[PDB]
DNA sequence: CGTCCGAAGAGATTCAGAG
DNA sequence: CTCTGAATCTCTTCCTCGTGTGGTCAGGACG
RNA sequence: GCAGAGGUUCUAGCUACACCCUCUAUAAAAAACUAAGGACCACACGA
């Protein structure tokens, strides 16, 4: 219908238009009647029949009268609809300011005003007069007079001065103001004004008064002379409270609005005294002020039980605001809630539905059926039919349960697998009944864990909801490309009892001539499941594409393997089963089938793998008693030494010999050695203990407790939670943070003392509240998400960008974090990968990344391998497909026109209930150690010291890949060489990180160049070392004298000559920070490369993803340089450190206000580089951006991000985190207008400059300049260009009044204002809806 | 019965295509008086549409030309 | 289970055409909430999305044409104008800010 | 029978001491 | 000596659904 | 309700989106047609 929203100030003329009548009388309606009052807040001749069709007087009823007004009732009828549809004003005696303009973060009205907002409440709540029209008199027209002032004015000057207080005064002063002379007055001052702060005011003013100017808006209409009132409809004001009729609500604010401008009224009709008119008008104003936004006042208007009265604005704003409330989430026809239930009987795609619950959900449905049957002649009796319940109705349930697909929805849905469709089955419980190996994908349990079902209506509907929503085609996750559909529990428990090896059972030795005879066998007893046996396998090699080659071999497996071999479809090798088969290995296999195989045997496979795996675990009788836990025999011993080490300890404090910090340090540390000691004990005498007769000598076997089943097979628990179990449960932190000095040495299977359960319990609730707050802060974390990503559709098949993210394996030098199989899977290369042998093309510019070609990279090995990212894409409102890569669901190319921002937000969101709220160069392995951007000189000993602090020691394998990466400080001493063969363990560098070594650029005497003793930095003895050292004081430190002389320590020959530093004509000078140790002093040689001074020297959960995602300052951010050029300071401390940076080509230096007391990382007169940290600390995300390219901080906050969520053990693809990423530098900054239309200090979307950019580059006309900025994705989300979007999000007031001042127009055409209009979104079944209405156009 | 869509999606390549597609042959088989051209196996009208994809009898390419000759056909029974 | 099992097909609705009204102890339907919007959002669903948010919870029109048309036999929906939606536009409207659909 | 009577994070707001 | 960055003073959010219980104004004469 | 009028029934039933029938002054012979007022706040519980 409707093509654009659009949104603007409201005109009173406009008003008046929209309103039928006017609300002169506060009551809304006579109780005793029942009837709407004839001017009261219902009335029925103002917006419409309370009855449909029905007059008050009753004179015109139905057709024939319909559409004519009797004048004795005065309304109009017509249907009942028209109260809601139709609106109505009330004249206001004094215009009152709309509160919203009134006040708001920057105060509309007082920034038109240029006056402070306190004068403005001032006035606007008649504390003082406005001197509107000064004129001759002193005064000028915006300034603020007091009261006493006012008098004293009018004494001074009468008709010439004309102050004025009141709504009505701001309306005069806005009208006397004109938008285009002040829009030219102020372009004027701001090319006058040097003062960036003056300026940007200048300019938040500058883009007010032209959002004016260029809007059908004026600045009076923000004052409101009538007032609308809501249709009654809207506010019902119709409880039926056991005949009480009456509620309170925003029909009170109304009735008090209208009271009061009825008071004014009469009172100005009377000619009142001023004093009372003004107290009515501040009475009126306030009350107009609480009805539009209350708790915008500072005061609540209250009564409604003594709670708050809920205003117009907080019904439109919040999770109680209607838009939080119904228009993004709407209750549902067709619905129904019930507790869950396994039934593994089920198939995967099918579900169980009760039989009760599908007869009311398929109502209509069956109504149809009946009609169409002819069972029931009309729909009435089949109403009567439904409700007899008779056999008929039951089979026509079966017919319409056949094929409508249902969708299930778990309570909480943070990922897109939480809503999955099903086949419904009847089943004659009331509860619905989940497929077991998709209650994973639900992360639901059956601890009444409650589904609402939904059931689709259109045949698009089902035909949706069968193609994508039901659960075979979600087989793998959409956030990382594995199977969400991976057995959890019982299955896999029965598969590892299955696939497990006996050294001796009955059976053992055996020929068995299939599978088939294996099951026989088992069944009738004679071997037992995990006997070995030589059984021939028929396993069937896909190695043809598409063919099946069948290959038999005798092969030494279990019994239980072979029989699962059936279940195994014949494309899979039977490697896979031959192992253990735990949850990895399975997830594994899973996987496989899925990559080799088709989806439905996949399918398949997975549900008689459930099926297998159930049946044999029943028929397992696996069980957990006291005496499966095993209590190690040495743990008592363990014990005993550990309390006498603890006493020795304690003898020490008391002999004073160890401090009680460092005692209770060692305290810990040997609590922590026992607890390892009696776990390894604990596992020794648990995992391996059985000794089995094997045909002879006993033999020791992987035991088969279990409890150890339970925890190797990895179907529930972990290690830990056994070690708590069976093994003492160690050391439990008191709820601050501190270790509990005394551990629990009980465990579970004992008798836990009541001080030990004590300490357990304040770690327990201790973890309940701060899962609680996690659960919290990931609702509000995925919502912010979804918001700022909301508007990513799969717009254009291929970009065509080559620029790309360089992909490469993580490495922090202990070991590779992420393979670059891992990260590059699913991801279409940025160009061509050429084999490290040179000029060999191995892949090509624009291939997707399936197994086999991650394979062949592996083969060649490839370390490095640059690739497309959404962040490349050139497409406007939109990502290249090609860009994206897989859709890591359905393993191909993403299709066009699938929704991957609202799939990355729910990927990244969902893990964070999982989330936790609260030097010496080892080499692992021998390979060459390669170092890049090194300066590094030689010391008198030889070993290489490096003044950059940027360089990093990647060392490099045979194969070429970047086995460790590890990072040397300033000064750094390396005890082997670079670009050779190091032995695995041995130390690579040996530097202290304490220390701070500068070295010597040349061999020489120091010489005092400010740094003279007598003024200051005098020789301080230092004990350590014997020798007294001259250490250069700090600003603070030294007296005022040293603070101007900044020391440079001059290296010359023995008669005296300066010695330059090599490459530059100026003598080697070496500028000294604060508390540098200069040991040796004047007159005393120093060797090439040798120290001549030393300087002496994060949250990691949810909050830390917040942080990243909202690119919040760190509280001492790392000063990079903003272009590469010489340092030195510009002050010597003084206020603020002040650095200048100045580059050999560029004139212009850049200047920094470093605070006093940062460590300054970088060496005073080092020469350094663009983006080179200049002070230690956490690198600041927006300075990243700024600095190097926009791939560079995607690279960094991906890695951030991937680093908090790897700590926990939950794998996101990295392609989810980029989606976020683009969305959150959407806004970027233009550097200078050019030829573009836009002003140079003004801020647009990325995408529209980029395609101002390609109009202006098409024609001969000037490319706009822009600069990257980076916004957080609550930002980000405010700033969109759809204003419906933004205020979904969050602060509906502000996004609505910057809509309206501007006049805003929304083209509709994101993912989410769609939803809120309801129709088509553009998502992947609406996006050939979208561009067909778009191409219309 | 069709469980799995993933021959469908093998035939329409875009998969939300592909429901779209389905929806329109339906829609014909159910509202209209249409024929499955695919045996109905006890099958709802939305089934039937998927095994039509599946059987590549119906396509999006082909449900146009049908459409089409059913516009010639009412200009023929116009006469 | 008694108490928690529910379900409605058509029930009584709100003063804001939400034709659910919430709630077992009345005939209401479950709410198809923000975090279920983005779910099917995620995922390519839109013809349901559509589905449930017009023709299942606000049209005074498409929620009982939907009836017709399904006890005809025929599941064509109505795409319509959520009647939330109008109650939003008359609420901002009343505030002072003029909200209004262009074509 | 009407009928009047913490918390945390962030953006304005001072404000200010310093080059 | 007029604006530094810095201290200060309001504004907005702080999951997501169920299920039960309850309690509720404006505003009384008045011709 | 062909327009006016009356209407079997299967609450009420020329509009709610409505719809059909017979009849000529006023009701009585007949089958097929269709969804209802619930606001706010606290407590508790379950996920
Ligand atoms: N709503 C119309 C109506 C009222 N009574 C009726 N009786 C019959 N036989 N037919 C009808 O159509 C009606
Ligand atoms: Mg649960």
């Amino acid at each position: 219908e409707f093509d654009a929203i659009k949104i603007a100030l409201a005109s009173p003329d406009m008003i008046r238009s929209w309103s039928f009548g006017e609300v002169k009388k506060p009551e809304t309606i006579n109780y005793r009647t029942f009837k709407p009052e004839r001017d009261g807040l219902f009335c029925a001749r103002i917006f419409g029949p309370v009855k449909d069709y029905e007059c008050l007087c009753g004179k015109y009823k139905r057709l024939k009268h319909r559409g004519v007004i009797c004048e004795k009732c005065g309304v109009e009828v017509t249907q009942t609809k028209v109260r809601r549809e139709r609106m109505g004003h009330i004249e206001l005696a004094s215009p009152t300011a709309h509160i919203w303009f009134l006040k708001s973060l920057p105060s509309r009205i007082g920034l038109l005003l240029d006056m402070p907002l306190r004068d403005i409440e001032r006035v606007l709540y008649f504390e003082s007069y406005v001197v509107i029209e000064g004129g001759m008199t002193n005064l000028e027209r915006q300034q603020i007079l007091t009261e006493e002032q006012y008098l004293d004015a009018l004494e001074e000057f009468g008709d010439e001065f004309d102050a004025k207080m009141g709504a009505e005064a701001i309306q005069a002063l806005l009208k006397s103001m004109d938008l285009e002379q002040e829009c030219e007055q102020l372009r004027e001052e701001l090319n006058e004004t040097n003062s960036e702060t003056k300026r940007k005011k200048l300019t938040k003013r500058i883009k007010l008064l032209e959002a004016f100017v260029q809007s059908g808006n004026k600045p009076e209409w923000m004052i409101l002379t009538v007032l609308p009132v809501l249709p009654p409809d809207l506010r019902p004001l119709v409880p039926l409270d056991g005949g009480r009729f009456a509620t309170s609500d925003l029909n009170d604010l109304y009735r008090r609005v209208i009271n009061r401008n009825n008071r004014l009224k009469r009172l100005l009709d009377l000619a009142a005294p001023d004093i009372i008119v003004r107290n009515e008008k501040r009475m009126l104003q306030e009350a107009v002020d609480a009805l539009l936004d209350n708790g915008r006042r500072g005061r609540a208007i209250t009564g409604s039980n003594k709670r708050p009265l809920k205003s117009l604005a907080d019904m439109i704003k919040g999770k109680q605001g209607r838009f939080r409330q119904n228009l993004l989430g709407k209750r549902v026809d067709y619905s129904g809630r019930s507790v869950i239930t396994v039934g593994p009987y089920l198939r995967l795609h099918q579900c169980g539905l009760p039989k009760k619950m599908a007869l009311e959900l398929f109502k209509p449905f069956i109504y149809g059926k009946l009609e169409l049957r002819g069972l029931a002649t009309t729909i009435k009796a089949a109403k009567k039919m439904v409700e007899r319940e008779e056999a008929v109705v039951w089979d026509i349930l079966d017919e319409v349960i056949r094929e409508h697909p249902v969708l299930l929805n778990r309570a909480p849905t943070l990922h897109r697998l939480g809503i999955q469709a099903f086949e419904p089955v009847l089943i004659e419980g009331k509860a619905i009944q989940l497929h077991p190996l998709v209650c994973a994908a639900y992360n639901a349990d059956f601890d009444g864990d409650q589904m609402a079902v939904h059931v689709p209506l259109t045949l698009e509907a089902q035909l949706e909801a069968r193609a994508l929503m039901m659960s075979t085609n979600n087989i793998l996750s959409p956030a990382n490309g594995e199977p969400i559909i991976v057995p959890s529990q019982d299955v896999v428990l029965g598969l590892y009892y299955m696939t497990r090896d006996c050294v001796n059972a009955k059976g053992e030795g055996m020929v068995l001539t299939g599978p088939k005879e294996a099951e026989r066998l088992y069944r009738s007893g004679l071997a037992s499941l995990h006997a070995r046996v030589k059984v021939r396998i028929t396993e069937y090699e896909k190695d043809a594409n598409g063919e099946l080659v069948a290959k038999t071999s005798l092969k030494d497996t279990t019994v239980g393997r072979a029989i699962l071999w059936m279940i195994v479809p014949k494309g899979l090798p039977y490697s896979i089963v031959n192992q253990a088969l735990g949850k990895k290995a399975i997830s594994k296999m899973l996987n496989t089938c899925y990559r080799i195989l088709g989806l439905k045997p996949t399918v398949i496979f997975a549900d008689q793998i459930m099926y297998t795996g159930f049946a044999y675990a029943a028929r397992s009788g696996a069980s957990v008693g006291i005496d499966d836990m095993v209590i190690p025999e040495k743990k008592h011993e363990i014990i005993s030494e550990a309390e006498a080490e603890v006493a020795e300890i304690q003898e020490q404090f008391q002999s004073g010999l160890v401090t009680a910090g460092e005692r209770y340090n060692k305290v810990i540390d040997i609590w922590a050695a026992a607890n390892d000691r009696v776990s390894k004990a604990m596992m020794d005498n648990l995992q391996t203990e059985t000794v089995i007769n094997r045909d002879g000598q006993e033999e020791k076997q992987v035991s088969f407790n279990s409890i150890y089943m339970m925890a190797d097979s990895g179907a529930r628990g972990s290690a830990a939670q056994i070690r708590q179990l069976a093994g003492m449960r160690g050391l439990m932190a008191k709820p601050d943070g501190s270790i509990i000095e005394t551990p629990i040495t009980a465990n579970f299977r004992e008798g836990l003392n009541v001080l030990q359960y004590f300490i357990s319990t304040h770690g327990a609730r201790k973890g309940l509240a701060d899962t609680a707050l996690k659960t919290a802060n990931s609702g509000y974390l995925t919502r912010r998400l979804v918001d700022v990503a909301q508007d990513l559709v799969v717009t254009e098949d291929d970009c065509g960008t080559h620029e790309g993210i360089m992909m490469t394996p993580v490495i922090e030098g202990g070991d590779v974090k992420e393979p670059l199989r891992d990260r590059v899977l699913g991801r279409v290369t940025a160009e061509d990968v050429l084999k490290p042998g040179t000029a060999d093309i191995l892949v090509p510019r624009n291939t997707l990344l399936h197994e086999q070609w991650c394979d062949l990279l592996e083969e060649n090995s490839v370390d490095a391998v640059k690739v497309r990212s959404v962040v490349s894409c050139d497409t406007d409102f939109g990502v290249c497909a090609h860009c994206y890569g897989r859709d890591l669901a359905r393993g191909h190319i993403i299709n066009k026109g699938e929704a991957i921002g609202v799939i990355a937000a729910q990927s990244i969101g969902e893990p964070g209930t999982q989330l936790t709220m609260r030097s010496s160069i080892q080499v692992k392995n021998k390979g060459s150690i390669k170092l890049s951007n090194v300066k590094s000189v030689v010391n008198s000993s030889g070993k290489l010291v490096i003044t950059s602090r940027n360089t990093e020691l990647k060392l490099i394998d045979e194969f070429g890949r970047t086995k460790e990466s590890y990072k040397v400080p300033y000064g750094a001493v390396l005890a082997k060489g670079d670009g050779e063969q190091v032995a695995g363990g041995e130390t690579v560098a040996n530097w202290d990180p304490h220390t701070m070594p500068v070295i010597t650029e040349v061999s020489g005497f120091v010489r005092f160049t400010d740094m003279i003793d007598g003024q200051t930095i005098t020789r301080q003895t230092d004990e350590l070392t014997g020798l007294s050292s001259l250490v250069v004081l700090d600003s603070a430190e030294r007296t005022a004298g040293g603070k101007d002389l900044r020391p440079a320590l001059k290296i010359v020959d023995a008669q005296g000559n300066d010695v330059l530093i090599p490459g530059t004509d100026m003598p080697a000078q070496y500028f000294l920070p604060g508390k540098a140790i200069v040991q040796l002093e004047d007159g005393v040689q120093i060797s090439s490369g040798d120290t001549l001074a030393r300087i002496p020297q994060i949250t990691g959960g949810l909050p830390r993803v917040a942080d990243l995602f909202e690119a919040r300052r760190p509280k001492e951010p790392a000063i990079l340089a903003e272009i590469s050029g010489i340092v030195s300071f510009g002050k010597e401390t003084k206020g603020k450190r002040r650095l200048v940076i100045t580059p050999v080509d560029g004139s212009d230096p850049y200047e920094e206000m470093i605070p006093k007391w940062r460590q300054l990382n970088v060496f005073e007169g080092e020469r350094v580089e663009r983006g080179d940290v200049i002070s230690d600390g956490p690198e600041a995300p927006h300075d990243i951006l700024r600095l190097r390219g926009v791939h560079a901080v995607t690279r960094y906050i991906v890695n951030e991000v991937q680093d908090v969520y790897r700590l926990q053990g939950v794998k996101i693809n990295d392609k989810h985190i980029e989606v976020i990423v683009r969305q959150m530098l959407r806004k970027a900054t233009i550097v200078n207008a050019g030829s573009s239309d836009f002003l140079e200090g003004e801020q647009v979307e990325y995408s529209r400059v980029k395609i101002a950019n390609r109009e202006l580059e098409a024609n001969g006309k000037v490319g706009a300049t822009y600069s990257r900025d980076l916004l957080g994705i609550t930002k980000a989300s405010l700033a969109t260009e759809s204003f419906i979007s933004a205020a979904s999000f969050q602060e509906t007031t502000r996004v609505l009044t910057e809509a309206a001042v501007a006049g805003k127009r929304d083209e509709l055409r994101g993912l989410k204002e769609n939803v809120i209009v309801g129709r088509l979104i553009p998502a992947g079944t609406g996006y050939a809806y979208h561009q067909d209405r778009m191409r219309r156009r | 019965a069709r469980v799995t869509v993933q021959d469908a999606v093998e035939k329409i390549g875009n998969r939300f295509d592909l429901v779209l597609v389905a929806a329109r042959r339906a829609r014909q088989m159910q509202v209209g008086g249409k024929d499955p051209l695919v045996p109905e196996e006890n099958d709802k009208t939305t089934v039937i549409a998927l095994r039509e994809i599946e059987e590549g009898l119906i396509n999006n390419q082909i449900l146009d030309v049908r459409e089409r000759q059913e516009q010639q056909e009412q200009e023929a029974a116009e006469l | 289970v008694d108490d928690k099992m529910h379900a409605r097909s058509t029930g009584s609705y709100s003063l804001v055409t939400q034709q659910p009204l919430g709630g077992k102890a009345q005939f209401g339907g479950q709410r198809f909430g923000e975090m279920e919007v983005w779910a099917l959002e995620a995922y390519g669903a839109a013809y349901t999305l559509q589905e449930m948010l017009t023709v299942k919870s606000d049209d005074v029109n498409g929620r009982t044409k939907m009836y017709k048309n399904i006890v005809d036999g025929n599941h064509q929906m109505e795409p319509g104008m959520p009647e939330s939606f109008n109650v939003l536009l008359k609420e901002i409207r009343s505030l002072g800010i003029n909200i209004e659909l262009e074509d």
